[PDB]
């Protein structure tokens, strides 16, 4: 099979700024006929993939101008000329030559946008929950970037490091930011059993942790 | 208008079968290849296989021996894959592809979630994140403990939605939890009221969520 190989993995580039992606063949991917079926897509957070380019250099029509391609051989080049917010997820090329047609592994484009603190929120466990004999803590990290960020928990004080739920979503266009979601879980029974509760985030932001917490005495 | 539908989520069992459905319009089916491609979560691209359905003609991948059967439905304009002896990596996102010798995959189906488990369908519960003592106010709901994914969420029925994160289901054991939360002007909330709404198809599940100040 094909093997089809992207450079870099990861590309973080600014608004307004070009970004150039390459996709390397283990073989040559020209086609019996003549032709040479290399495609590019881009698929966006949560939707379908998307056609940008076909035979190496062909815009599909809609597709902005800003998408171009070159290459030969076994090395193909995508160009994304003023990258805009819209443009980020996930590129792959394609080869529809030989048998098996094989994607690329694909190159994440990051929007590369100044640093933003998170705004964080905490939220303590709901009634209707506490009667199943669960309770959990939620805080929200919300809005911002680079990605790299740390949530820590503690309980009255102390570091609580088991029961922990973390999820995190993928950029939003709209800011350029992320957002990540923790969730602290314990029974009821020791949830009842502690006054304070503490979630902390570690950003580049700050040189000290973003501190939120609630006492269920308060 | 050319349009892609395919079929709702799946839930199937190790070594079982699944068939998907496309169901394509506003063009003429017959004149197009149709291929699909399937997806892991967080992974890339896999093309499965193809069929042309005017010509019954069929392009295979090896690596799918025993494991996709594409057939096509003149009648209907629908094309459909049996994807057998089901394990749980082959849990993905299957799209279908109209194919074309001109430009490619230049039409794509929205993509059919396919969940293999042993695993049972598990309604979710909803919780309310309501704030504590800490210009603008953020809430949220809490949706734990279902099986399969999806679940929608929406805020005030769609009304809200500039300042909505809804986060990726995390499993857990083999239940999902998944948060999402809301921004507005410390204005709005509580003088106005804020509901969040989940939907599991699985379950029928709909759930209400209301937010209210502790
Ligand atoms: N034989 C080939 O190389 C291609 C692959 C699928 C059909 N034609």
């Amino acid at each position: 099979d094909v093997l089809m190989t992207q450079t870099p993995l990861s590309l973080p580039v600014s608004l307004g700024d070009q970004a150039s992606i390459s996709c390397r063949s283990s073989q040559s991917i020209v086609h019996s006929n003549g032709n040479t079926y290399l495609e590019w897509y881009l698929q966006k957070p949560g939707q379908s993939p998307k056609l940008l380019i076909y035979k190496v250099s062909n815009r599909f029509s809609g597709v902005p101008d800003r998408f171009s391609g070159s290459g030969s051989g076994t090395d193909f080049t995508l160009k994304i000329s003023r990258v805009e917010a819209e443009d980020l997820g996930v590129y792959y090329c394609f080869q529809g030559s030989h048998g098996p047609w094989t994607f690329g592994g694909g190159t994440k484009l990051e929007i590369k946008r100044a640093d933003a603190a998170p705004t964080v929120s905490i939220f303590p466990p709901s009634s209707e929950q506490l009667t199943s004999g669960g309770a959990s803590v939620v805080c929200f990290l919300n809005n911002f970037y680079p990605k790299d960020i740390n949530v820590k928990w503690k309980i009255d004080g102390s570091e609580r490091q088991n029961g922990v739920l973390n999820s995190w979503t993928d950029q939003d266009s709209k800011d350029s930011t992320y957002s990540m979601s923790s969730t602290l879980t314990l029974t009821k029974d020791e949830y009842e059993r502690h006054n304070s509760y503490t979630c902390e985030a570690t950003h580049k932001t700050s040189t000290s942790p973003i501190v939120k917490s609630f006492n269920r005495n308060e | 208008q050319v349009q892609l539908q395919q079929s709702g989520a799946e839930l199937a069992r190790p070594g079982a079968s699944v068939k998907l459905s496309c169901k394509a319009s506003g063009y003429t089916f017959t004149n197009y290849g149709l291929s699909w491609v399937k997806q892991r979560t967080g992974q890339g691209l896999e093309w499965i296989g193809e069929n042309h359905p005017g010509s019954g003609i069929i392009y295979h991948n090896e690596k799918f021996r025993g494991k996709a059967t594409l057939t096509a439905d003149k009648s209907s304009s629908t094309a459909y894959v049996q994807l057998s002896s089901l394990t749980s990596e082959d849990s993905a996102v299957y799209f279908c592809a109209r194919s074309s010798g001109t430009r490619g995959f230049a039409y794509w189906g929205q993509g059919t979630l396919v969940t293999v488990s042993a695993a049972k369908t598990t309604a979710p519960s909803v919780y309310p994140l309501a704030p504590v003592c800490g210009s603008s106010v953020t809430l949220g709901c809490l949706v734990k403990g279902y099986f399969p994914e999806p679940v929608t969420l929406t805020w005030n029925s769609g009304s809200l939605s500039s300042g909505v994160h809804t986060f990726p289901a995390v499993l857990q054991s083999d239940l999902y939890t998944l948060s999402s939360s809301v921004t507005v002007t410390s204005s709005t909330w509580p003088s106005q009221s804020i509901t969040c709404n989940v939907a599991h198809p699985a379950s029928s599940t709909k759930v209400d969520k209301k937010i209210e100040p502790r």
